[PDB]
């Protein structure tokens, strides 16, 4: 039914959702602190309100009740949490519904389920999924979606095996160097743990894979930063589907024309890189400071998800380093690689340090081109750090 | 292909400097950036084409949805664009059908129906910059002060929606039944004049909607048991449209929703309601009808000369409207002093009251406009009227003498029903007596003020800080003036006169100007002196002292003199008929042959063809136009047309805060201008450049983190 | 009211010629000025002299009441130098008393001129 959708987030993801709601013809509400007084996400929505001023940068997106106040004064019936703020907070989701508001996410019993590792493992054991006792593992994760009527579909795996420790540096979908069977076991298990607990809305089942064996890692009961990629290789709007699934629309229904499992494929390959203020020379500590020149890519197979990166206002240290979310698409993988590299050079940010020079040297490096890369790729590659 | 070809001008490729340029990204979207960016200069020698924005998606309609969204999201300011045209194509039933031909565009008229996106971003900058450099009129080109940021105590609107006072009462039991309720009350019910008469006296009527409506929540709770709010009529209608460039009807409507518990009240001049010339009856009807339709509840109806026949039209209109009609008796003279006048007697006022009751006014109002109703005269007067007539009595006065409180107290002794007041910081002198003062003034006395001092104190505090924004319009009068008991100039008048006196080179002779003022009164047969009839007596004295004229040589020398328009107008009866009459000698000399009117000027005028005004205003604009638009051009032709051009130039100015409205900004200042609930424009003025070859200055703002570029012609 | 009486008799006893009331804050409200001054007259044989500040705006209202109770002298200021934290305006008080049993002994026009 949804009349006014409020985004309990900021930067790129607020913008991502706003774009997806205004496609559905839904009135939009943004929220912000004094430090985002200059942010892009503010004017992307019909309305936007300063969540209480007496609140610093941090809690101005963490403050459960005060966010709901806004929600209530704006006559908001649905809220999208996005990620990395209140997304996985099950107290938020609970209090939410008590005030008449549809939390765009899994039912309250899922968030509690997939929080703690000891519960995460418990519901995974019941499923039939394998779990850990361990070097060279691969970080593969499966996107699924499921409406409030049971129905679930996986939108295939994402290879995130490029990560330093935390930080999912560079992400690929579908996987290269992963035989369709080897990887069928993964997607099938993904859906098998989801089918059991009657999952609702979109989430990700994470995995580590060793040649043939694999182990369950966690469940992200929300959207993902790297969703971009899966969208492009399937043509499915993931954030659109989210909102609509919450409004209670059937997948295979006329409003999200979902193909049934067998009809869903991946055409081509996509890859995304987050462009951040991280200094690849200084243990990836983010720059702050003012942006004096911002200039971007485009053309065939390039997709931009703007965030906090543009010609003006300075970047705060208080929120996540992320500036721009750049992605590329083509049939062959080599075409996708060439598009990222080129795109990256054409990408121009002056005034603060960026991860670009590093991010270039990951693409050029042919042991990434092979597909047989691993979670220890940054670990085992020194020439990955280059003076240039 | 997003281009600068104008869809409203046969695609004549517009040209110039692109101010804002903002993009769309996201799933399914692609951009091949041509010539549009940040600050591009668009050449007339190139295939004008700013970007190509294209969308993909599994299904056609989804492709269109992404395109539509992408088109609205795309933002290009400065030059023109074909964007509205492209949006319209995506909408169109024949396009979506897939079955369109090359004929499509020429077969599909609805496509060329665009609607101007009133660009509230650019317009706020283009306004602010203009006042910043060339300044406001009637101000000073100084920097920008106002350093007590007093907060605005407010009250949850849900709490309000649950108050139940007079507005509610008027819906249950009508006018007659409200007036019966007033009669029962022991307490003295008050009318607040803060929104209207207070500042019309003290701050040249300058108070903007934004200030009033900033405090609407608090006022509703503070005057929850008040009788009415005076927040319209008088000069406000004219001044808002004109000096303030805001629609009064909006102030009405908005204040209406914020205060849904309390009766609203205006001052309505018998002859012309709120206008400036004379008008046919049906303009009075229209106006009243609209007023009552949009929130006004009480209509205090007065005649500049206490001429009863002139207030029957307004009366019938108000009576039709189902609202509250208030018959006013302007007080002059002094019923204590029997040497003052044997016309403006205690019996004069009794009979007049008795007459108005027969006309069926719901409430009898007294409007001592010049503050001449001395305490004892008010005890005797009011006393007399309660037992003479049954209408509740509504007394209003001006603390011009310093005795306004005393007068009120006495009036209360005498059983009065309603008084007019204003919060302490907006009262005294030419204003009404202070509600705050009055509330304690009556302590340990039989009847009290039905109100809330503590809420009132808060108001006084607020309005005090708000008064500061209006420093430039602070009138001359710094203390009470008791000479008003001789010369009888209402509230202002002795100000303007002195500015005028000094202007016509009679600064040092003002004592004689005063003197001739009182004299001209008696020369004109001792007339009631409100507006516009106080300017008449104003102008004669001013003219008679200027041309060194006597009481007798105004007649003697007349046939050569050629008197002030305002005077000659008076003697034509263009302002009605004075209580005594016109001296036949004095009329002859002034008119010099001219036709004098017998009856009120209303039945000399032909009725207005409203649908012809509709016809004209529909054509002149794009096509809106309401009933409030119509009576509004009729009342003020020039001022209304000028408002519309400004509403076209700068959008809805009333939304700006007062200090930014009068001053613009200083270098490095950040202001927040709220354009609509949800849309607040955080602006920062970084710098301003020296003028160029043209006298065009360049203002570098930052708006919502984006830099902006404005060109302001410096007048010099 | 009992403290003020006791105080007055005592100051009378101390041999002062005139009892004064200092209202340095202008707290003496209208009715309070009728009752206080009313008592003090019958209680003591000293002429009462009353002095206030127009901070409330009811200074004039206060003087009229004091006058109604038989006060002998008040403290006043010229109109353009009156009101608020000053004395109640003589200029007003003069016309305020018009129609009442007690008049103000002073020169109307001279006081407009002084103002
Ligand atoms: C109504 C609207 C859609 C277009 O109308 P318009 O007449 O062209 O612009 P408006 O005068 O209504 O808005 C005035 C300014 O409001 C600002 N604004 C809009 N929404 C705002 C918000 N929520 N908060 C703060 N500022 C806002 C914009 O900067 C706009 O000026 P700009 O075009 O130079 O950037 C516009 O107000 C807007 O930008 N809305 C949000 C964005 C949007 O709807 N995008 C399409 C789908 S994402
Ligand atoms: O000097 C003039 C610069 C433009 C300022 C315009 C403001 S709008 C309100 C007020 N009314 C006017 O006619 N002009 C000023
Ligand atoms: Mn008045
Ligand atoms: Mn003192």
């Amino acid at each position: 039914q949804i009349k006014k959708l409020l985004v309990a987030n900021r930067g790129e993801i607020a913008i991502r959702i706003f774009r997806a709601a205004a496609e559905l013809d839904i009135s939009t509400v943004a929220i912000y602190s004094n430090e985002d007084k200059s942010s892009l996400h503010r004017y992307k929505a019909d309305e936007s309100y300063l969540v209480g001023s007496d609140l610093g940068p941090a809690e101005s997106y963490l403050n459960i009740e005060r966010i709901i106040d806004v929600a209530k004064q704006a006559n908001v019936d649905a809220i999208h949490p996005g990620y990395g703020f209140l997304s996985e907070n099950e107290q938020f989701a609970r209090r939410c519904a008590e005030e008449g508001i549809k939390f765009i996410g899994p039912h309250l019993e899922h968030l509690d389920m997939f929080g703690d590792k000891v519960k995460a493992r418990t519901t995974a054991i019941k499923a039939d999924l394998p779990v850990i006792p361990i070097d060279n593992p691969k970080h593969i994760e499966v996107q699924v979606i499921g409406d409030e009527h049971g129905n679930i579909v996986h939108l295939f795996e994402r290879d995130c095996s490029v990560q330093r420790r935390h930080q999912k540096v560079v992400e690929v979908a579908p996987s290269v160097g992963l035989s369709p069977t080897l990887r069928q076991r993964i997607c099938d298990a993904a859906i098998q743990l989801m089918e059991n607990i009657k999952y609702v809305n979109a989430g990700t089942v994470e995995f580590l894979v060793s040649g043939d064996e694999f182990f369950f890692i966690e469940v992200n009961p929300r959207v993902q930063v790297e969703h971009t990629i899966t969208e492009m290789v399937t043509g499915i709007d993931i954030v659109k589907t989210q909102i609509l699934v919450a409004a209670g629309a059937d997948l295979f229904g006329e409003e999200i024309n979902m193909p049934q499992q067998k009809d869903i494929t991946t055409l081509g390959y996509a890859i995304q890189c987050r462009i951040t203020t991280e200094d690849p020379l200084n243990d990836f500590m983010p720059d702050t400071g003012t942006i004096i020149a911002y200039r971007s890519s485009g053309g065939f197979g390039v997709r931009l998800d703007a965030g906090d990166g543009f010609q003006g206002a300075e970047i705060s240290p208080y929120y996540d380093s992320l500036l721009v979310k750049l992605s590329t698409h083509a049939i062959s993988f080599k075409q996708a690689e060439e598009k990222m590299v080129r795109s990256l050079r054409e990408m121009r940010i002056r005034g603060v340090k960026t991860n670009i020079p590093f991010l270039i040297n990951v693409m050029k490096n042919k042991k990434f081109t092979s597909g047989d890369y691993t979670t220890k790729f940054i670990e085992e590659t020194p020439e990955l750090f280059d003076i240039q | 292909r997003i281009t600068t070809e104008d869809p409203l001008n046969d695609f004549m490729p517009d040209t110039g400097t692109i101010i804002a340029y903002r993009s769309s990204g996201g799933f399914g979207v692609r951009l091949d950036a041509g010539d549009g960016f940040q600050g591009a200069e668009i050449s007339p020698y190139y295939d004008s084409l700013l970007v190509k924005l294209s969308t993909h998606a599994i299904s056609f309609k989804q492709a269109e949805e992404k395109m539509v969204r992408s088109l609205r999201e795309m933002r290009i300011r400065g030059v023109k664009t074909n964007i509205p045209f492209l949006i319209n194509v995506m909408k169109n039933k024949k396009f979506t059908s897939g079955d369109y031909t090359t004929k499509f565009i020429e077969e599909t008229p609805e496509l060329f129906d665009i609607q101007p996106s009133l660009d509230r971003g650019t317009k706020t900058l283009e306004y602010i910059g203009n006042v910043t450099i060339n300044g406001f009129p009637n101000v000073e080109k100084r920097p920008k002060p106002d350093y007590e940021l007093a907060s605005i105590p407010t009250v949850s609107s849900s709490k309000i929606a649950s108050f139940s006072g007079t507005k509610q009462l008027l819906d249950e039991v009508g006018p007659k039944g409200v007036a019966e309720w007033v009669k029962k009350q022991d307490d003295v019910l008050l009318t607040d004049t803060t929104f209207r008469d207070a500042h019309q006296s003290l701050l040249a009527t300058r108070v903007r909607t934004k200030d009033m409506i900033n405090i609407a929540s608090k006022t509703a709770d503070v005057f929850k048991d008040g009788f009415s709010l005076e927040m319209w009529g008088g000069a406000t209608f004219d001044v808002a449209y004109n000096f303030l460039k805001e629609n009064p009807w909006e102030r009405l409507e908005r204040l209406r929703k914020a205060i849904p518990n309390v009766l609203f009240q205006m001052l309505l001049r018998a002859s012309n309601a709120v206008g400036y010339k004379n008008y046919p009856d049906n303009v009075i009807h229209k106006f009243v009808q609209e007023s009552a339709k949009a929130g006004i509840d009480v209509f205090r109806i007065f005649d500049s000369l206490n001429w009863v026949d002139q207030m029957k039209v307004a009366n019938e209109a108000v009576q039709e409207a189902g609202k509250i009609s208030e018959g006013t008796i302007c007080y002059t003279g002094d019923i204590l002093n029997p040497e003052r006048s044997n016309i403006y007697t205690l019996e004069y006022y009794v009979k007049l009251a008795k007459e108005l009751e027969r006309e069926g006014f719901h409430i009898l109002a007294i409007k001592d406009m010049a503050g001449l109703l001395k305490p004892k005269a008010a005890y005797e007067l009011i006393g007399e009227l309660k037992s003479a007539v049954d209408l509740p009595i509504h007394l209003h006065t001006h603390d011009t003498s310093g005795n306004g409180l005393l007068t009120y107290k006495q009036a209360i002794d005498a059983g009065v029903d309603i008084i007019d007041t204003a919060v302490a910081s907006m009262s005294g002198l030419t204003s009404q007596p202070s509600a705050n003062s009055l509330y304690y003034a009556l302590n340990g006395f039989p009847r009290h003020l039905r109100t809330d001092i503590e809420g009132m104190e808060s108001l006084s505090h607020y309005w005090s800080t708000v008064r500061t924004y209006y420093s430039d319009f602070e009138s001359d009068i710094k203390s009470p003036n008791t000479e008003i008991y001789q010369h009888e100039m209402p509230g202002g008048q002795y100000s303007n006169l002195s500015q005028q006196a000094k202007s016509l080179g009679l600064g040092e002779r003002f004592d004689e100007v005063k003197d001739m003022y009182r004299r001209v009164n008696f020369l004109f047969g001792d007339i009631v002196k409100v507006t516009p009839s106080s300017k008449v007596v104003g102008d004669m004295a001013l003219y008679m002292v200027q041309n060194d004229l006597d009481e007798q040589s105004v007649i003697t020398d007349g046939y050569k003199l050629d008197f002030p328009e305002s005077v000659v107008s008076f003697f034509k009866g263009e302002i009605g008929q004075p209580v005594n009459g016109f001296n036949k000698d004095l009329q002859a000399v002034i008119l010099k042959g001219q036709e004098a009117l017998t009856a009120r000027p209303g039945e000399y005028l032909e009725p207005v063809d409203f649908e012809k005004v509709r016809e004209l205003l529909e054509e002149e604009q794009q096509g809106p136009v309401t009933e409030q638009d119509i009576i509004s051009y009729v009342l003020y032709p020039k001022v209304y047309e000028q408002y519309i051009q400004t509403r076209n130039q700068y959008g809805n100015l009333s939304l700006l805060d007062t200090p930014t409205f009068f001053f613009g900004m200083r270098n490095g200042e950040t202001v927040e201008i709220e354009i609509d609930k949800g849309k607040r424009l955080i602006i920062k003025l970084e710098t301003i450049s020296e003028p160029d070859e043209n006298g065009n200055r360049t203002i570098y703002y930052a708006m919502n983190g984006q830099a902006r570029r404005i060109y302001i012609k410096d007048e010099n």
